[PDB]
């Protein structure tokens, strides 16, 4: 979820 | 006029992440918040490691859980290298360059500090350049696959093998010699190589932190990537693509 977010940016 | 004209080397050398620093000259050196700090480190490095892999052209045409994949299966192999590279151009691969406010000596981390070396002299040993390293590091990116394989598979190998030629091309405008070439591009395939074996003994002695932790603070990103990856190291699901077979 934390690296989800910041890949999907 | 045609040096306007980007090719992909060029690009890989203008997303390369900025340096980072430890935030670290109290003052006492205990193996808590020297640990502590790395695991903060880490974190930052890998933030730093997404921006970065989300700028390699062929990372975006990847499905999202691709994306996710790669990086918790390469983070590690990104760092040792990384690490290396530096302490290879710093200190000619004789001291461990984490940042430039934290160069440390040999010395807790054995295993670490020798393996961690290895790769340093290794980059020192073959002198290898920028544009070399920059290739190598990509290619670091797609070291690794589920067995069960990508989603965007066909894909991946597609980018992949395009960033061999490139490492190639760094090769040839280096010199060009002659079958200098040959034996550069198998030196420099194989140190590739022994780098699942350098990151295994590295993964392991992080999650024997993790858990065995005993109190350490660590940060989210890390957390999370280390908690998520552990069953899938555990269970094999993990493939090491090599380039000697
Ligand atoms: C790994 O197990 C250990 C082994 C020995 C130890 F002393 C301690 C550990 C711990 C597990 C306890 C703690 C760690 O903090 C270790 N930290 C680091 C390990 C490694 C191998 C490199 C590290 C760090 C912290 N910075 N760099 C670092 C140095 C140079 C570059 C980069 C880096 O990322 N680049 C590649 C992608 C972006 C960035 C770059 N663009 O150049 C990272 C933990 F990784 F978080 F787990």
């Amino acid at each position: 979820a934390l690296l989800r977010y910041l890949l999907d940016k | 006029l045609p040096q306007l004209t980007p090719t992909l080397v060029s690009l890989l050398e203008v997303i390369e992440p900025e340096v980072l620093y430890a935030g670290y000259d109290s003052v006492p050196d205990s193996t808590w918040r020297i640990m502590t700090t790395l695991n903060m480190l880490g974190g930052r490095q890998v933030i730093a490691a997404v921006k970065w892999a989300k700028a390699i052209p062929g990372f975006r045409n990847l499905h999202l859980d691709d994306q996710m994949t790669l990086l918790q299966y390469s983070w590690m192999y990104l760092m040792a290298f990384a690490l290396g590279w530096r302490s290879y151009r710093q200190s000619s691969a004789n001291l461990l360059c984490f940042a430039p406010d934290l160069i440390i000596n040999e010395q807790g981390m054995y295993d670490q500090c020798k393996h961690m070396l290895y790769v340093s002299s290794e980059l020192h040993r073959l002198q290898v350049s920028y544009e070399e390293y920059l290739c190598m590091k990509t290619l670091l990116l797609l070291s690794s696959v589920p067995k069960d394989g990508l989603k965007s598979q066909e894909l991946f190998d597609e980018i992949r093998m395009t960033y061999i030629k490139e490492l190639g091309k760094a090769i040839v405008k280096r010199e060009g010699n002659s079958s200098q070439n040959w034996q550069r591009f198998y030196q420099l395939t194989k140190l590739l190589d022994s780098m699942h074996e350098v990151v295994e003994n590295l993964l392991n002695y992080c999650f024997q932190t993790f858990l065995d932790k005993m109190s350490i603070e660590f940060p989210e990103m890390l957390a999370e990537i280390i908690t998520n990856q552990i069953p899938k190291y555990s269970n094999g699901n993990i493939k090491k693509l090599l380039f000697h077979q």
